């Protein structure tokens, strides 16, 4: 009927925007598709994640560049320094916080649910943790504390589901532990937890690699290499 | 970006 | 002060945006700096150009992707009006940016006064963005747009050949873009090849006299001229 | 994009 046609058109335009590298449009089209009320297939879920990941990804990069300039400018190295760096770093911050807020609102209002397979539920709760983590990267003081709590809560509920209903080699479970360990290291200043979680995730999956097909082996190992690389850097030294 | 450790996205 | 400091702030924020690859913001800041009335220095001219180049660059690339898909829609599928509608949305954004640039050129930047470099720079830029509009124009509006682009390039050409050496980077870049206009827009592959070859030949004869300031800049453009010739001539 | 000849802006 009408809903299905309109939803199909939005999904189609989201794919066109992907090919045109119009990720803000892509995110808007997928947001609209979600609001049609139907659950997202695995493919559609990725389109949603890819869209907003590129949008916020560019903002995070821009924020990091401007913050670095701000530190040098505020250290008398550039000598006389104006407020323009801060004002522009704050504009980029506000834009990033708005996108995260939009994503978090959509997750709570349409995507996070008690029903659905474990992968979908884990996928969205992990997404909730990620975007609270992106807010944490730019937050300060009390707001940072609350956001960190919301991130840990979302990650933890996803961990509980993945450890109960998914095998140690599931790529979504692996990606979740990877991002949660990053949260431990970078956001929560808990390197011991980050190393422990990353080390446990790699080893417990390493033991099950021989049970995987040729494809599942590549999907799971692709993320295990990210875990090992982080461990090498975290364990080798500060 | 400055950071060397990665998340699953990239 | 109210203007001098505001201009300086906008310029500094344009430089911050460039480093952050925030080219839409960059374009906005430089447009704000232009409207303060003061002329742009060479550095500031490049900020303006780099800013809007990247903005329309993404739109043009997006428009090209969507057009190719639209042209292959009825072949195989997509079937519906989604491609056309979204292509027209992108096309409209692109035309808005070009209209903003051209409006800023006629309003603040293009003057009878000024050195030859700046005058050729803005007239070239005017030809570039009419050429971008021509890339997406379909009918009678296209002919007027093409003519507007040719007139801007030709006026820039007359100034460059009169007041700048054959190895000048701005002259070389103008000749390069004008030859692309001949080949792609005007569909005159003979003029494009001839213009590119004449430009490269006459620049080569003076390369030994070229300063280290423009050595790299002119050299790079010459490589582009010769790369286009190798392509246009072989087919 | 599919274009192979270049304008100066590509630099």
């Amino acid at each position: 009927g009408a809903m299905a046609m309109e939803r199909a058109s939005l999904i189609q335009k989201a794919k066109l925007a992907e090919q045109a590298e119009r990720y803000e449009d892509m995110a808007a089209f997928m947001k609209g598709a979600v609001e049609k009320g139907e659950e997202l297939s695995c493919e559609e879920r990725n389109l949603l994640s890819v869209a907003y990941k590129n949008v916020v990804g560019g903002q995070r990069a821009a924020w990091r560049v401007l913050s670095s300039i701000e530190q040098k400018s505020n250290e008398e190295g550039s000598e006389e320094k104006g407020p323009e760096v801060r004002e522009y770093r704050e504009k980029v911050e506000t834009e990033l916080q708005g996108v995260c807020d939009t994503v978090l609102g959509l997750l709570d209002s349409h995507l996070i649910k008690e029903a659905g397979d474990a992968e979908s539920r884990v996928f969205y709760l992990k997404m909730k943790g990620d975007y609270y983590r992106y807010l944490a990267e730019v937050a300060t003081g009390d707001d940072k504390k609350r956001i960190i709590d919301s991130a840990r809560s979302a990650y933890q509920e996803a961990m509980d589901i993945s450890k109960k209903e998914m095998p140690p080699t599931n790529p979504i479970r692996l990606g979740l532990a990877l991002n949660f360990s990053v949260f431990h290291y970078e956001i929560a200043n808990s390197p011991e937890e980050a190393i422990s979680l990353a080390k446990t995730t790699f080893d417990e999956a390493m033991a099950d690699l021989h049970t995987l097909s040729e494809d599942s082996y590549k999907d799971s190992t692709l993320i295990m290499q990210l875990l090992r690389d982080n461990l090498t850097l975290w364990t080798a030294d500060n | 970006n400055y950071r060397r450790y990665k998340s699953v996205g990239i």
